[PDB]
């Protein structure tokens, strides 16, 4: 409806039809005032939901096929740079979304990678001061794995 | 007194235990103080009638 | 003469946004997991769009275009009173009409010049001209709440 | 002679607030874990425009 009931639409159409080309007499301000005149020939009469009326367009042309050929190729114009302008705003919508995906990937891996140093150090302490106290009972208490950092020494 | 001064050892050595929040929360500051990307001449308008 | 000149403009899309989009969506998705206060708020779109017409319609915008828009440094006299009365006249030549969404109608600016290439050319101009401004404010803003966001974190 | 001149305002943003809008969002987050606020609260920048 946007596209519709836009001004540059109908100047594009109206410059990309036939029906204008034929009709150009060659002088710049005659061919601007007769574009101006034929783009006021298409109006855009907006619909109404609580009356049940729906949105309307009407063309006026000088034959009567033609009033009916301008009006079918115009209203497909405007089908189509709609489609256009939505294929490219989704594009854009799924550009961030992958980049901000990409982002949020890379967040998780850094955390993930310093857990895993800190783990790191953690055995690392471990076995040194165990090797200090020569605690090499292998079973030393009750709790299996996933036991606190902090008294994480009580292994062999 | 030997797994008391183990523990303490242990305990000294470790540090303080950090959740998984603040790992989080430290990886987002990191992005944070990369800084935001500025670019200006960006159109804010969509033109439904170019001037004539 | 007074030939005048008319536009229209709407919200833009994603894809003419470039990176500030991505930006912003970023310090609302930081701002959605704590101090909730999204409630579906309006989009980037019309945050970036209202800034653009409040812009549009300042006084002071139309005052700074036209001091250094090279078509009134042509007609200076001299005097300080000549050049305020006539930078009063033509701020007022440019005059901005706000939409309303009920009858679909858009938002719409006219300028008034002394020719007719001129009632095109300056309107285009001031139209960039009040886009870079609401850009140029709108990073701004970005990079304020960027610091506040990055000074709570660090707090936290 | 009665000369006369105008001025029209509106809200200010973020970055002209200086340091106030970060205590006033800190205190709002403390406000927002005991008696608890409506989430759909006028911002900062609307209280301090509507005492200007």
């Amino acid at each position: 409806v946007m596209q519709l009931a836009s001004w540059d639409t109908r100047r594009e159409f109206w410059l990309q039809t036939d029906y204008y080309k034929q009709r150009m007499v060659g002088n710049s301000k005659a061919d601007a005032a007769l574009l101006d005149e034929m783009i006021n020939n298409i109006q855009f009469i907006p619909g109404d939901f609580t009356r049940a009326v729906n949105d309307s367009v009407k063309l006026i042309a000088e034959t009567a096929p033609d009033a009916n050929n301008l009006l079918r190729q115009y209203v497909a114009f405007a089908s189509q740079r709609a489609a256009s302008h939505l294929n490219d705003e989704l594009k854009g919508a799924w550009a961030a979304r992958t980049i901000q995906m990409k982002a949020q990937v890379k967040r998780q891996e850094e955390v993930a990678k310093a857990i895993y140093d800190r783990r790191m150090n953690s055995i690392e302490q471990a076995l040194k001061i165990a090797e200090q106290h020569n605690i090499s009972r292998s079973a030393t208490d009750v709790p299996a794995e996933e036991l606190p950092d902090s008294e994480m020494f009580l292994l062999g | 007194r030997p797994m008391l001064q183990a523990r303490l050892e242990n305990l000294q050595a470790v540090g303080p235990a950090f959740d998984l929040d603040y790992d989080q929360n430290r990886a987002m500051l990191n992005t944070l103080n990369v800084g935001p990307t500025l670019d200006p001449r960006f159109q804010t308008y969509r033109y439904l009638r170019t001037p004539e | 003469q007074e030939w005048s000149s008319t536009a229209i403009t709407d919200r833009p899309t994603v894809n003419m946004l470039g990176g500030y989009y991505s930006q912003q969506q970023f310090l609302r998705n930081l701002d959605v997991r704590s101090n909730m206060a999204s409630a579906d708020q309006p989009s980037v779109m019309d945050e970036a769009y209202k800034e653009f017409v409040m812009q549009l319609a300042s006084w002071d915008t139309r005052r700074e275009f036209w001091l250094q828009t090279d078509y009134y440094k042509q007609r200076m006299v001299g005097n300080s009173k000549a050049d305020a009365a006539l930078l009063d006249e033509m701020i007022n030549n440019i005059q901005f009409i706000p939409g309303d969404f009920t009858r679909a109608v858009n938002d719409s600016v006219k300028l008034i010049a002394e020719t007719a290439p001129d009632a095109n050319n300056l309107l285009r101009q001031y139209v960039a001209f009040a886009s870079q401004r609401a850009a140029s404010h709108l990073n701004d803003e970005l990079k304020g709440a960027w610091a506040a966001r990055t000074i709570q974190m660090k707090a936290q």
